[PDB]
């Protein structure tokens, strides 16, 4: 195929600027209860989740530096435990993993 | 046409498929967290939810203990899917992992979403809290519902 | 101290006089105003030095000023004065003045323009010691003056982002 | 006359007002911190008898002024649009909160005082009667039978004040001014009194919306805007007005707006 | 070469007089040399055209786009020299009044194609053009009813006059 005549900037725009290949006004924009940087409807936080990555990166790496090399996993959970805080009584046979700093405003 | 289609495609064909869904199974035990596309999402956990009602039916088992040896290569982890995660839901009937959805990624603009199994003991995600028992509509609902209570 | 630098300029000078310098400061202190006004950088220049200069042209510019004059109170009193080569010189005024700062598009963010204030100032001057004069070179903040005017919009000062 | 009556308490109010103003000592900078969950933390330099809460909001963004209602000036809430006296702290609340009584109490008295409005436009009354929540009924008694179409009339009255869109001028006047404006109502003045003696000192605080003045307790709604829904069940017997009203964020789809609307019918 | 947007800045109003109105406080700013392309670049200008700082900046923090960040960036900027320099206060009493896009200055590579023949391969660049006016931002156009028409038909109607004669 090959076209006959030249296009024109009317059919151009015509077929360009028509509601179907602009971008929609979306409304799942919500405020967050916590910290507030606009989070989305059924949507996590942006500042939350990049906070719970970094801890389950400092998580990751204590494990790796307690348990060493790789090919090991026990057949025991885990405790995760900060600077202080006595530990409990019920978690006797899980490992505790000794993290540094204190507690955030959320991990219960 | 694909009425009533189930199982999604996703490598260059059922073998690549179901090779990711068990590397994917296996870095989820090893490490109870990954993000993967939302497709990849729902069917690693559709997979976890055999694969943890296969641990609780028994370690003697000899169709269990193969198919956590196929589908756990790192040999490390079935010990462990068998010791840990098969008595701490001993409880619980089907209900496991968690789905939540991620925004974005930042090359491919991908829709991904996070898995993980109930309870562990990496922090915890912010989930979707519902609207407060003391707003308006609530305490409008609890209202009307006394009222019911006290006409019956 | 002082008379020793006091000697000095009159010697360097070698003609000077310290009876008849606060009025001349005063003259050079309004002219530098006036020239402001109206954004003469070129007769602002020949008033006042290159150290002060960019601290009260550059922080006013993109926006006018109606500056005003009427009436000093008190003459104008010489602190201390001290000493390539450049003599220092204190001098102290008081008198009333205003401040009718106008942004880009109009508006007002200063004072009014009809109601004159009381500020104390301790201008310093400075010369080059063979084509120099008495030119301003700083501004004392002392001694323990009102802080300023308040401004009409309001400002946020953010925390720590983290 | 009511057409003169209105006039002359809106006179009153511009006056109170105008000699509030006439008082500042031409713009007395302050100093307002933000103590608060979101944001820690922003400190506003704004004034204490012209500016608002609303110019923290605007300066922190406009999610603030679409959801902020009240702020807890050293525990106690106040209005959108009201001077902050003296150096305090701040804390915006929403509809979506832990304990959003205050933002509750608000939002009725504010329904209260649009339905006693929407009364006394319609064709005297008495006072805002202090309903809880658990109630689901605001009410205002009346002193002087109503129909459907009476009821349909209200509400359609209602959703044009709605649709006007007037903020809520608030004050705190005292209690000789506050006399001599419902100097026509005997129990409007009993009620002030009542309130003056209550505190230890007068300040008999004032509201208007625009062109009726009323006597309230606590806070109330900035603008009108917000009160999405609104609909009035019954009246009941001194003449009883009942209603039901649900503001933005907390839609009732419809078949729970008719469940709550036959639950405030009885 | 033409830069003339960040000039704009400098142009100094005369004052006004007690009984006049506030006049708003009209902002330029814009980004020069941005690897994108200028019909996603207007694209993205006309979603926030009609619309305020904050919804703006609300609707560029969730669109997947690469020039999303680079428009968030240019607001941010924008609102910071306004709060800064413009004497903005109020931050959210702020909305978007013009924004367009144009190209930039293009290279020229080599594509490559089958056989003995080649492809030109334009370098494309664009830059981004904002301008924020303070205030609110003003309401949109409602659709005429049917009362509009019927006024507007009647006028019509009304105007008409013989013609072709005297
Ligand atoms: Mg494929
Ligand atoms: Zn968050």
């Amino acid at each position: 195929a090959a076209p006959k005549n030249r296009r024109t900037i009317e059919v151009n725009r015509c077929r360009r600027r028509n509601p179907q290949k602009l971008i929609k006004v979306k409304n799942n924009i919500d405020v967050c209860p916590e910290c507030g940087h606009l989070k989305q409807k059924h949507v996590l936080c942006a500042y939350c989740y990049e906070k719970v990555c970094k801890e389950t990166a400092e998580i990751r790496r204590q494990i790796g530096k307690q348990e060493g090399g790789p090919f090991k996993a026990p057949t025991i959970e885990t405790v995760v435990l900060y600077t202080g805080e006595t530990p409990s009584e019920q978690d006797q046979g899980k490992r505790i993993i000794e993290r540094d700093r204190k507690r955030p405003s959320w991990f219960t | 046409i694909s009425h009533g289609r189930v199982f999604r495609r996703m490598g260059l064909g059922p073998e690549s498929r179901i090779h990711l869904l068990r590397n994917l199974l296996t870095g989820l035990v090893r490490h109870e967290r990954i993000e993967a596309p939302w497709a990849r999402v729902d069917e690693m956990r559709g997979y976890a939810e055999k694969l943890i009602d296969y641990g609780k039916l028994g370690d003697t088992n000899e169709r269990a203990m193969r198919m956590a040896d196929f589908w756990l290569t790192e040999k490390d982890l079935i010990p462990k899917l068998f010791q840990v995660l098969a008595p701490r839901y001993k409880d619980q009937t089907g209900g496991y992992t968690r789905m939540l959805q991620i925004p974005n990624r930042s090359l491919d603009r991908a829709k991904m979403a996070v898995i993980e199994y109930k309870g562990n003991c990496l922090p915890p995600l912010p989930l979707p809290r519902r609207d407060s028992h003391l707003t308006l509509l609530n305490q409008l609902l609890q209202g009307l519902r006394q009222d019911l209570r006290q006409s019956q | 101290a002082s008379q020793v630098s006091i000697r000095r300029i009159k010697d360097y000078d070698a003609n000077f006089k310290i009876k008849d310098f606060p009025e001349k400061a005063k003259d050079i202190f309004i002219e530098a105003h006036l020239c402001l006004n109206n954004s003469d950088h070129d007769r602002l220049h020949t008033l006042v030095t290159e150290h002060c200069f960019p601290d009260m042209t550059w922080d006013i510019k993109y926006k006018t000023v109606r500056w005003s004059f009427v009436e000093s109170l008190e003459p104008s009193h010489v602190v201390q004065v001290r000493c390539n080569v450049y003599g220092q010189i204190t001098v102290r005024m008081h008198t009333r003045q205003t401040l009718a700062i106008y942004d880009r598009f109009g508006r007002l963010m200063y004072g009014q323009e009809d109601v004159p204030k009381d500020v104390l100032e301790y201008v310093v001057f400075e010369k080059q010691l063979p084509y120099g004069s008495w030119r301003m070179h700083t501004k004392i903040v002392p001694p323990w003056a009102p802080p300023k005017q308040p401004i009409l919009k309001t400002v946020m000062i953010p925390g720590p982002q983290l | 006359s009511p057409t003169e009556l209105t006039e002359m308490r809106n006179d009153l109010f511009n006056k109170e007002k105008a000699r509030q103003l006439s008082l500042t000592p031409r713009t007395e900078k302050i100093e307002v911190k933000h103590v608060g969950k979101t944001d820690p933390g922003t400190v506003f330099v704004m004034n204490k008898n012209i500016s608002t809460p609303y110019s923290c909001a605007m300066h922190l963004s406009e999610w603030y002024c679409r959801k902020s209602i009240l702020a807890l000036v050293d525990g106690q809430p106040w209005d959108m649009y009201k001077p902050l006296t003296k150096s305090c702290e701040i804390k915006f609340l929403t509809f979506k909160d832990c304990d959003p009584g205050e933002v509750n109490k608000a939002y009725w008295r504010s329904c209260a005082m649009m339905m006693g409005c929407v009364i006394e436009r319609a064709f005297n009354l008495v006072r805002a009667p202090e309903v809880p929540v658990i109630s689901g009924a605001f009410c205002y008694d009346v002193v002087l039978m109503p129909t459907k179409e009476n009821l349909r009339s209200f509400t359609k009255d209602a959703h044009a004040l709605i649709y006007k869109d007037l903020p809520f001028e608030t004050l705190e006047v005292e209690a000789k001014v506050a006399l001599e404006i419902f100097q026509h109502s005997k129990y409007k003045v009993d009620f002030i009194e009542e309130k003056a003696s209550q505190n230890p000192e007068r300040i008999v605080k004032l509201h208007r919306i625009g062109d009726f003045i009323d006597v309230s307790e606590g806070p109330l709604i900035p603008r009108t805007s917000i009160c999405f829904q609104y609909e009035v069940s019954a009246v009941h017997n001194i003449r009883r007005f009942q209603g039901v009203s649900l503001p933005v964020h907390l839609r009732a789809h419809f078949t729970i707006w008719d469940k709550l609307l036959e639950r405030s019918r009885k | 070469i033409s830069r003339k947007w960040e000039k704009k800045n400098k142009i100094v109003y005369p004052p006004q007089l007690p009984g006049e109105p506030r006049r708003p406080a009209e902002i330029y700013h814009c980004r020069r040399q941005i690897k994108y392309s200028k019909d996603k670049m207007w694209y993205l200008a006309k979603l926030i055209r009609g619309m305020s700082i904050d919804q703006a900046l609300a609707q560029l923090e969730f669109n997947d786009k690469k020039g999303a960040k680079i428009i968030k960036e240019v607001l941010l900027e924008a609102q910071d020299m306004a709060v800064r320099d413009h004497n903005v206060e109020f931050r959210s009493n702020l909305y978007i009044a013009e924004s367009t896009s144009g190209r930039g200055q293009c290279l020229k590579r080599i594509r490559y194609h089958g056989r003995g023949r080649f492809g030109i391969m334009e370098k494309v660049y664009c830059h981004y053009f904002v301008k924020l006016v303070e205030g609110p931002p003003p309401p949109p156009e409602p659709p005429k009813t049917a009362v509009a028409h019927a006024k507007e038909y009647i006028q019509q109607l009304r105007s008409r006059t013989i013609v072709h004669t005297l």
